[PDB]
């Protein structure tokens, strides 16, 4: 009775704006996992900050309350507060690189979380052992390098450690593996319900997606603009959600003759690591070759640290291979193009990049950015500009009063459908989507996507979507490629690699997306 | 922990640049006679105080104060091993009282008994040698004077009775480049330098060849041509110079603040006066001399000298300096000269039955080295206190200023200083007030007052005409051929390790005991 | 480490070459004849003119003579002062009190700069705040000499508190107010500097989720923001020492104190070049060997640039 | 939804530490362009009688010693010092910007030649350079203090134009302008120049100060420009023989210097403010 956490009525305010949180609910059963769930903006991190008294430099209550066990913990006054911080309430942040003091030797960061103790003789051995119980790999070794020695998702493991230190009773991990990349953030979660199993700990997660907080957690907490949209069990609201929100964020959710013709693609890397007499090589793209018949999709998918951009930027010319060719069209050859043909084939590939809040040039209106490649090239005298882009604003949604604006008061999809109409100007043969919707709320993803499937569908485009993973590609690409360290390892059809795979490591990065098993 | 200013280890006084030929009987300027005063030795010296003793000579005979008999001591030698004798005196002295020659100091040949003729006319010329100086043997000879004056055995200490080698008096041309003298300093003559840069320096170092009465203290002294007071002041701070001789007029009512004991002060032996050429309407006779009388009652000396010149002034108590040896401060009869507006007024009230006024009064002075304050000062303190009219009318050139009173008396009423050369009362009256003996710009005629100066030095001892030149000076006071305002006052700064500085008589350091450590 | 100071030194004997290379050239590259230059103000003769030549050799090509100018400066052969006297020894014997001066500019700069920064930072909006930073802003503005002239006018002219003309008795009591004349325009730069740096500091997320671990405040403010905080400011120091070696001569001249900048402020008042262009190539060496050793700190502090 | 150029001229115009330094930098613009406006008198009359007199009705900052009243002499000396910080500040801006956007939008072998040269200048403080420079010169003239303080100022506006332009080069707008032609220096004209234009204008009007500054404190001690331009920083040198006996000469000339180099540091701070708050962190 009367559970951990009874959050009823959070009411935080950002500096005399608006209620950046307004009324919200919920509470952790002490033994349950609790999940909330809801795009950027909607105040779950805020109300996650807010229970820990963790707020920015302008928040704070207006209204509500906050017990834990019977205690209300609003009194920020740090001298109980710092009786329940850390030795009853743990946390574990979202961004792994720079959330460890980048100067301190993270095997000392880890040995003052458990403070309480003999202060030089138990610490630096019980650290190691927390960190043996985290997962790194021979932890004696890693507890004397400083946090940008170790890799993306060891950072993580150690900030997991640093968390369950003191053995609280209840973790408030925020969005944890976010920015780290599939087949990891599996491992990392799966150790993660483990070490929870042994403790009892409650764990309420801040997420963003249903599809993982379904198959991860207990109860789902929805949260539309700072406000409890729908709350309930897991199963109940994946299969037959009811507030019409929650049915729109379901069905949006990743659940279900040769133009291009590349062969032997290598780039090589003459690397330096110190000694000057000592310089290796680094080979990160090799043996790499495929064909891209018209109006099609190809799909390049490997996780980070496979060499895809290089590709992709070799492929558009922007980057000099070391062997092999990438001949285009039949005479368009890409690795040494003459003098007139760099203008004659940068008409026909347009790249589409990764994310859209630094590639506009921030002093060009959305009118004098779109005209641009419309400039360059010598096409239309002055007025027949302004037609052709009052009417290529029109090809994707983009109201045509958006003309005259700026980068900097733009949206987050926004930006992206200016960039995409910017790439579409002088009716490109090719677009080479580099991780263009990365970085997107879901909605708008889904959005921007059935965008892309629809212009192809009406120009007769040609598609080398690249991702960095395999859940978001199974309705618009058509062949799959995936790589692994430079390499290929399968190249077939969506099926033959939705259906049935060949390769031990397609598997286990299928099985790693959201899904049921 | 330390610090300095390491310096050389001679000594650096301030000096100028003498512009003339190093000779004896060549100078006249008190800039290029402090130079000349350590390299030679005469028959007599004068310490501090101003007494004289034997240094080179050993018996000088007289019973009747008209023939001298002079006998000189063997072992002395030049500093080109040339021995001493008679010879180089009488020949020196026949040398520089010959008109042919046109030498500066002849005039200090008068009383010799041969003078008359050798610088009178080139009529009776034919004998280029005077018949007062004879030659007994080279180690005496015998002076006969015109008339009995104790006083001639003062001034044989005098910087124009030097002797001169024998390689000077045939290439005395070059003994202006490389002088050679007993004294007790010598000239460098180092290979680094030619001892005389020219508007540089002046180096001196110990000869090891004397024994007398002015033993060197230190290891030599380095004259640094000078100009701008300020500068020398701003280098002697600045630890780059040890004896400043005299504190610029802009630094002297805070020198004793940032000098902290280091900087004493003694009466010199130059004083000031004002006059009216009595060539000019309205002075001549019984009004002209009560009209000066009356000036003399109507100028502030103390004030004068607290106000512009701060202390280094002395109100005029006589016509003498301080610092002679036998000064009556508190003379008898001393209260002609005061500052009684009482007496000022009535007298003039007195004097104008002859006639009220004639016009301006102007007061002329070279104005290049510096009068206007004091010029001004007494300007004003004399007009509006008598109801006359007094201005300034400056004349900017020396020359001009010079040859506006050689112009033998015109106009212009002007001030006049008299530096004395060797330390005797009656060199400050007799050469200033006689019948027709040169410097006599004011007309005063007066066969008493020489007669009175006369018997003075026609005295058995020293003291009976010390008493008998006190009685002639009172016998001026009832004339005032000049009004005098005030003696001098010298300020000597020495650095941080010269230890034992005095000012000797004329204002001058006693350069030969300064012990540098 | 071991293979960043191979890397660091590398490229710092380049910049000595040219440095030293550049003060020679801008000599004897320039005038036609450069002894009549050499010879200040005092009269040049065929004695003055030769005295020189024998040792600086300007008879024979630029490489030689550069290379041998080179040597003579690291063998202790600085030239001869006007005096007469070797301008190394004057030079040993006037670095004491400079030193000891130095010392007190920069005592002043680092405490009273880091405190009131930090006092300044761990607040911001605060009327503390507003007030220390319009009054760095305001110190920055006044020149040394300027400030010099005011502190000895105000405090030793009218009330008599202060000494006028330290000469030759330079106890610290007596150097401490020419130390804060010449140290105020650095403590203002120090100041605004650590403000700026912990107050956007002050705001990381190591920082967060350090005190989201139960770490004390003291605890959580030293290490966490007083060690990143603190790095740009001794680099900033060995910058600005730089900069202070030639404010030291202006404020060495209008006190009268017997250091090197007393020194080299009377040969460059008086004219006297040949012991100035000497003074000046060793301040150059000093300060050059002063910037590496900061570099050296500065990568032992912060690990990132260590990266060898 | 307005030029980023017009967007801040709005966003400037709303602050009092600006609006302050543009009023006062008026003020001395226009009493160095037109000084016969404020005055009537000349600046190098002496009259030689009245030597030390006190401020009155005829003459407002009293007379100096040989009896040049300090008000004249105290405008055309702005004029001076204003033309050799302008033109000096003008001239690094213009070099230094230039040579600093070469080295770091396009880099190998450029990069190198331009960080060696700036780290040889850098080795060289300005005012100890500009002594030893001003000793071998006879004919000393303004243009030739222009010279040797543009010689040795652009190393610092370099170094801050090679970051900013640098920082600019690795992001996606200057790639997806050669995505489709646009030679490597149109380019860099069109994108670069404008997105980094603004750094270097705060630390070129913080260095113009500094210029003043400096030229000030080297004509003090005697190897600034000329005695027959009248100029601060030389009316300063004579008048401190009578600071030390009580006179407040002296302090009319320099707080009339101290006043205009704040009125440039003020500016430059709230340009600063204005075009890159960020790197308040790490410089300054």
């Amino acid at each position: 009775a009367a559970p951990l956490l009874s959050v009823e009525g959070l009411e935080v305010t950002f500096g005399t704006d608006a209620p950046a949180v307004c009324g919200v609910d919920l509470a952790v059963r002490s033994g349950q996992t609790v999940a909330v769930v809801g795009e950027s903006g909607s105040g779950k991190s805020t109300t996650a900050a807010a229970i820990l008294g963790l707020l920015p430099a302008g928040g704070r209550i207006t209204a509500g309350r906050v017990v834990f066990d019977g205690r209300d913990i609003t009194g920020a006054d740090a001298k109980r507060l710092r009786s329940i911080r850390g030795r009853e309430i743990g946390y574990v942040p979202q961004d792994p690189m720079t959330n460890l003091n980048p100067v301190w030797k993270v095997g000392f960061q880890v040995t003052e979380a458990l403070r309480a103790n003999t202060d030089g003789r138990a610490a630096r051995r019980r650290a190691v052992e927390l960190l043996a119980e985290a997962g790194l790999p021979d932890p004696a070794k890693q507890a004397g390098r400083y946090p940008h020695q170790l890799s993306g998702g060891m950072c993580q493991r150690a900030l997991i450690a640093i968390g369950l230190a003191g053995r609280p009773r209840l973790l408030i991990a925020d969005e944890p593996t976010s920015a780290l990349d599939v087949t990891v953030q599996r491992q990392v979660l799966d150790h993660l319900q483990g070490l929870t199993d042994e403790l009892g700990t409650a764990l309420l997660l801040i997420t963003h997606d249903l599809a993982l907080a379904a198959q991860r957690a207990e109860a789902v907490v929805v949260v539309r603009r700072g406000v409890v949209v729908e709350s309930g069990a897991a199963q109940s609201i994946l299969q037959s959600p009811q507030h019409e929100y929650t049915r729109r964020l379901v069905a949006a959710a990743p659940s279900l003759g040769d133009i291009l013709v590349v062969s032997e693609l290598t780039k090589i890397y003459r690397e330096s690591r110190g000694a000057p007499w000592r310089r290796v090589e680094s080979r990160a793209v090799d043996g790499v070759s495929f064909r891209l018949p018209r109006a099609s999709t190809l799909a390049i998918v490997g996780e980070s640290g496979s060499g895809k951009s290089t590709l992709a930027r070799m492929v558009l010319g922007l980057l000099q291979p070391t062997s092999g060719t990438v001949v285009f069209d039949g005479t368009y050859d890409v690795g040494a193009l003459a003098r007139d043909q760099v203008l004659a084939f940068r008409r026909r590939v347009q790249p589409v990049f990764q994310n859209p809040y630094s590639s506009l040039d921030p002093m060009y209106s959305v009118f004098r950015a779109i005209e641009e490649p419309l400039r360059v090239h010598h096409v239309g005298d002055r007025r027949q500009r302004q037609r052709a882009v009052r009417e290529l604003v029109d090809q994707v949604a983009l109201p045509s009063s958006i003309l005259g604006r700026r980068p900097r008061e733009l949206s987050g999809g926004q930006r992206q459908r200016v960039a995409i109409a910017r790439a579409l100007a002088l009716r490109p043969e090719v677009l080479v989507c580099d991780e263009a919707v990365s970085a997107l709320d879901v909605l708008v993803q889904a959005q921007i996507l059935d965008l892309l499937a629809d212009l192809q569908a009406d120009l007769g485009l040609t598609y080398l979507f690249i991702s960095h993973d395999l859940a978001v590609i199974r309705q618009i690409a058509d062949d799959v490629l995936v790589m692994r360290a430079g390499r290929v390892v399968e190249h077939a059809s969506t099926e033959e690699v939705f259906s049935r795979p060949r390769h031990e490591y397609t598997r286990q990065l299928l099985q790693a997306i959201p899904g049921a098993p | 922990c330390g610090g300095g200013v390491l310096s050389p280890d001679v000594v650096l006084v301030n000096g100028g640049e003498p512009p003339n030929p190093l000779i004896p009987t060549g100078t006249n300027d008190s800039n290029g006679g402090r130079i000349i005063d350590r390299l030679f030795a005469g028959l007599m010296s004068y310490d501090a105080v101003g007494k004289p003793s034997l240094e080179v000579a050993q018996s000088i005979e007289s019973a009747d104060n008209v023939n001298y008999r002079i006998t000189v001591k063997p072992g002395w030698k030049f500093t080109d091993g040339s021995p001493v004798t008679a010879h180089s005196f009488v020949d020196a002295w026949n040398y520089g009282a010959l008109s042919t020659n046109a030498q500066l100091q002849q005039h200090f040949f008068s009383p010799i008994e041969g003078f008359d003729d050798v610088a009178g006319a080139p009529g009776d010329k034919s004998r280029t040698t005077m018949s007062g100086l004879r030659v007994v043997n080279d180690l005496e000879f015998t002076v006969r004077l015109k008339a009995p004056t104790i006083d001639f055995t003062l001034r044989l200490g005098h910087s124009s009775f030097y002797p001169l080698p024998d390689s000077a008096f045939r290439d005395m041309a070059a003994f202006g480049r490389n002088p050679i003298g007993n004294g007790p300093y010598k000239l460098a003559d180092g290979p680094a330098g030619p001892a005389w840069e020219h508007n540089v320096r002046i180096d001196l170092v110990p000869n090891p060849d004397y024994h007398g009465n002015r033993k060197p203290r230190n290891k030599g002294l380095r004259f640094e041509f000078y100009a701008n007071l300020d500068t020398a002041y701003a280098d002697l701070l600045s630890g780059n110079l040890d004896v400043l001789d005299t504190i610029p007029p802009s630094a002297l009512t805070v020198y004793q603040r940032d000098l902290g004991d280091h900087a004493t002060s003694g009466p010199a032996a130059i004083n000031q006066t004002l006059d009216t050429p009595l060539r000019l309407p309205h002075f001549g006779g019984e009004e002209g001399r009560l009209r000066r009388l009356a000036l003399s009652a109507a100028i502030n000396r103390p004030q004068i000298c607290q106000q512009i010149f701060a202390g280094t002034r002395s109100p005029a108590r006589d016509f003498t300096a301080r610092s002679l040896p036998g000064f009556d401060p508190n003379l008898p009869g001393n209260e002609v000269l005061d500052y009684d507006p009482q007496r000022a007024r009535r007298l003039w009230a007195q004097a104008d039955a002859i006639s009220p006024w004639s016009g301006r009064y102007a007061i002329a002075y070279n104005a290049d080295a510096g009068h206007r304050d004091w010029v001004d000062a007494v300007a004003n303190s004399i007009k509006n206190v008598l109801g006359i009219d007094a201005v300034a009318a400056p004349q900017p050139t020396f020359a001009g200023f010079r040859t506006q009173i050689t112009n033998r008396a015109i106009d212009s009423a002007f001030r006049a200083g008299w530096r004395g050369d060797y330390p005797s009362m009656i060199e400050f009256l007799a050469p200033l007030f006689t019948a027709g003996a040169g410097s006599n710009d004011v007309g005063y005629i007066n066969p008493e007052f020489d007669a009175a100066l006369a018997a003075a030095e026609a005295a058995p001892t020293l003291t009976e005409s010390h008493e008998l030149v006190n009685d002639a000076q009172r016998i001026l006071f009832h004339d005032m051929p000049v009004v005098p305002l005030w003696d001098y006052i010298s300020v000597v700064g020495w650095s941080s390790q010269v230890s034992n500085v005095t000012v000797t008589w004329n204002g001058l350091p006693d350069y030969e005991n300064i012990v540098k450590a | 480490m071991g293979w960043y100071v191979a890397r660091r030194v590398a490229v710092m004997v380049p910049v000595f070459l040219g440095a030293t290379l550049l003060i020679y050239g801008m000599v004897f590259l320039l005038p036609g004849d450069p002894v009549a230059a050499l010879a200040g103000d005092r009269p040049l003769t065929p004695a003055v003119a030769a005295q020189l030549r024998s040792h600086y050799h300007l008879d024979d090509p630029f490489l030689v003579q550069y290379l041998r100018y080179l040597g003579g400066i690291l063998h202790g052969d600085l030239g001869r002062a006007y005096s007469g006297l070797p301008v190394s020894a004057v030079l040993a014997h006037a670095f004491p009190v400079t030193i000891r001066l130095a010392l007190i500019a920069l005592a002043v700069e680092a405490v009273l700069g880091i405190g009131f920064g930090v006092i300044a930072g761990l607040r911001q909006g605060g009327i503390f705040d507003s007030a220390v930073l319009v009054t760095g802003l305001v110190i920055i503005a006044i020149p040394i000499f300027v400030l010099g002239f005011l502190a000895q006018f105000l405090f030793g002219v009218q009330l008599e508190i202060a000494p006028v003309t330290v000469g030759e008795r330079a106890s610290v009591g007596r150097l401490l107010l020419p130390g804060i004349v010449l140290g105020a325009m650095s403590f203002a730069y120090v100041v605004r500097l650590t403000r700026s740096a912990v107050a956007a500091n002050a705001h990381a997320d190591y920082v967060r989720t350090a005190t989201a671990k139960g770490l004390s405040r003291p605890r959580v403010v030293t290490v966490h923001i007083l060690r990143n905080s603190l790095i740009p400011v001794v680099t900033f120091l060995g910058a600005d020492l730089g900069a202070l070696m030639g404010g030291a001569i202006v404020t060495e001249g209008i006190f009268n104190i017997h250091g090197v900048g007393g020194v080299l402020y009377q040969a460059v008042t008086r004219q006297e070049t040949p012991t100035v262009v000497s003074i000046v190539t060793v301040l150059v060496l000093i300060y050059l060997i002063t910037n590496l050793l900061v570099d050296l700190l500065y990568a032992a502090l912060d690990p990132r640039i260590r990266y060898g | 939804h307005t030029g980023f150029w017009l967007d801040a001229w709005r966003g400037l115009r709303r602050r009092p530490k600006f609006v302050i330094a543009a009023a006062l930098i008026l003020l001395i613009l226009v009493v160095a362009a037109f000084p016969s406006l404020f005055t009537a008198a000349d600046p190098t009359y002496a009259d030689p009688s009245q030597s030390m007199l006190a401020p009155s009705a005829a003459h407002w900052f009293g007379t100096d010693l040989q009896g040049h009243d300090i008000y004249s002499r105290t405008v055309y000396g702005a004029r001076a010092s204003v033309t050799v910080g302008l033109g000096a500040t003008l001239a690094v801006f213009v070099v230094g910007g230039a040579l600093g956007a070469l080295a770091g939008f396009y880099g190998s072998w450029i990069d190198a030649v331009v960080s060696r040269v700036t780290d040889v200048f850098l080795g060289l403080p300005l005012l100890l350079a500009a002594i030893v420079l001003m000793q071998v010169m006879h004919h000393r003239t303004v243009w030739t203090v222009i010279a040797i303080l543009a010689l040795f100022g652009w190393p610092q506006v370099a170094r801050i134009a090679r970051g900013a332009v640098l920082e600019v080069r690795a992001s996606d707008y200057v790639l997806a302008a050669k995505a489709l032609g646009l030679n490597r220096f149109q380019i860099l004209l069109r994108h670069a120049l404008p997105n980094a234009v603004g750094p270097v204008i705060a630390v070129a009007t913080v260095a113009l100060g500094i210029f003043i500054v400096t030229e000030a404190t080297l004509s003090y001690l005697g190897v600034g420009l000329p005695t027959s331009v009248v100029s601060w920083g030389g009316d300063i040198n004579v008048a401190q023989t009578r600071l030390r006996s009580g006179s407040p000469i002296l302090f009319y000339p320099a707080g009339a210097l101290a006043i205009t180099v704040l009125a440039f540091m003020m500016m430059g701070d709230a340009l600063r403010d204005a075009l890159d708050p960020a790197s308040r962190a790490w410089r300054a």
